[PDB]
């Protein structure tokens, strides 16, 4: 709005209807009253199964206290309980809620250090160039995509599990 | 994901966009993008070398192929299957790092596949060209494919690993792949450094 | 459109060099000279291959623990 940076990591700001005039029972967060609509997705009507514990934990209306809060992911729509991952309440304004299962934008390994702030994202044109030729010992510092300059090689499951096994066979002699 | 991903002519797909619902179809056929068929035909036409370790053998057999061709028996008793199979039994257990032996094994398979069709394109001199022609003539009497694995020795194997690195750069490929190729080349030459009896 | 892209979906056990196999007819051969300076079936195949290599890794692990003594 004012001219600030905003990638896909930031969530779209909430409109005032969901923000001020969102009734009294709803409130800013589902932290109050029984809200079974958050446990059922409108895409298929099934139940959002949490990733860590295989339970929806919808609970009961006669016993609301057995209900465990769940949230959908902003990238992969993966359900996650609020008690499994350490987190107090929901994520409604600010950056998009990144579940603790995705690749971090920047990681830290101490040997001073290297950041590796990802490689952003290139739109679908001639600059986005692909080359699969080698699977073993590529040393391509990550930034990959799975298939069945800013080059991204076509990496598959077999090569990833191969070079992972190769590296942990190198490192266990140490 | 993205903003343009359609099997047919793209219409900012994220179904025929910009049309009514009574036109949809989900049949399974061949799919080609072609950039909206070149934008509906432009809007309907507007309305590196080997190290110096044992390089004496190449100048040794360079002169010897002028009149002797380094082989005189058509069913040569020297063969490549045993010398390639011994790689997984002497050096992959000893010199290779702990882990996967693929960098030797699938190399062996790929180099066998390369030797299966390297004949007729380079690696050949006129008199053993005649020898290969007469071998093909005697191998065509039973309409069987010519296997060059049982009838060719390992004398041309190191000359093959000598000629390949210059043609490796003839195609578009990264540099650390060529580094892996020269690492395998130096590994092969330290393997054959003190194996002076087998040819 | 380039031919090699769909060539790797049926070729097996040839990984390091694949681009040079396409243009084997685009270059004519010549005589010898020397410079004066000098996926379902293939998927099962590679699973069986991987099984063989990790078994070989098990015997080489036994090999280093034997030769360490």
């Amino acid at each position: 709005s004012r001219g600030q940076y905003s990638d896909e990591n930031d969530k779209i700001p909430l409109t005032d209807r969901q923000l001020f005039n969102t009734s009294y029972g709803q409130s800013i967060t589902k932290l109050d009253s029984y809200n079974p609509d958050t446990h059922i997705d409108s895409n298929s009507g099934k139940f959002l199964i949490c990733y860590k514990c295989n339970q929806t934990r919808l609970g009961s209306w006669s016993h609301p206290e057995n209900s465990r809060l769940i949230m959908t992911c902003d990238y992969c729509q993966t359900p996650w309980h609020l008690d499994c991952v350490p987190r107090a309440s929901f994520k409604n304004l600010g950056s998009k809620w990144k579940c603790p299962l995705h690749s971090p934008t920047k990681v830290y390994k101490k040997i001073n250090y290297k950041v590796w702030k990802k490689q952003r994202l290139i739109n679908k044109k001639n600059q986005l160039y692909y080359e699969p030729l080698q699977k073993i010992g590529y040393q391509n510092n990550g930034n990959i995509q799975i298939i069945p300059d800013f080059k991204i090689t076509q990496i598959d499951e077999n090569s990833i599990k191969y070079d992972f096994f190769d590296k942990i066979y190198k490192s266990k002699m140490v | 994901g993205g903003r343009c991903l359609a099997f047919h002519g793209p219409l900012m797909y994220e179904h025929y966009q910009g049309w009514k619902s009574s036109w949809d179809e989900w049949v399974g056929y061949d799919r080609i993008r072609a950039y909206n068929e070149e934008n509906i035909a432009m809007k309907k036409r507007l309305a590196l070398q080997i190290p110096i370790k044992l390089k004496s053998v190449l100048v040794d057999d360079w002169e010897y192929v002028t009149k002797d061709k380094k082989i005189c028996r058509l069913p040569a008793d020297v063969t490549v299957e045993m010398v390639l199979n011994k790689y997984e039994h002497e050096v992959s257990q000893e010199l290779e790092s702990p882990g996967s032996q693929s960098q030797l094994s699938e190399y062996c398979a790929g180099l066998k596949l390369y030797f299966d069709k390297c004949l007729g394109n380079m690696l050949l001199y006129r008199l053993e060209r005649l020898q290969y022609d007469e071998l093909l003539k005697k191998s065509s009497k039973d309409q069987k494919p010519l296997v060059p694995i049982r009838i060719y020795g390992a004398i041309h194997l190191l000359r093959l690993i000598s000629v390949l690195p210059e043609l490796i750069s003839s195609t578009t490929m990264d540099l650390q792949s060529c580094q892996l190729l020269i690492k395998q080349t130096e590994d092969f030459l330290v393997w054959l450094l003190m194996h002076v009896d087998e040819y | 459109k380039k031919i090699e892209s769909n060539f790797i979906k049926q070729n097996n056990n040839v990984k390091i060099f694949a681009k040079l196999l396409f243009n084997i007819d685009s270059h004519n051969p010549k005589q010898f000279q020397l410079p004066n300076y000098i996926t379902q079936i293939d998927e099962n195949s590679i699973k069986y291959d991987f099984f063989d290599k990790i078994y070989k890794s098990k015997m080489v692990q036994k090999r280093k623990l034997f030769q360490f003594q």
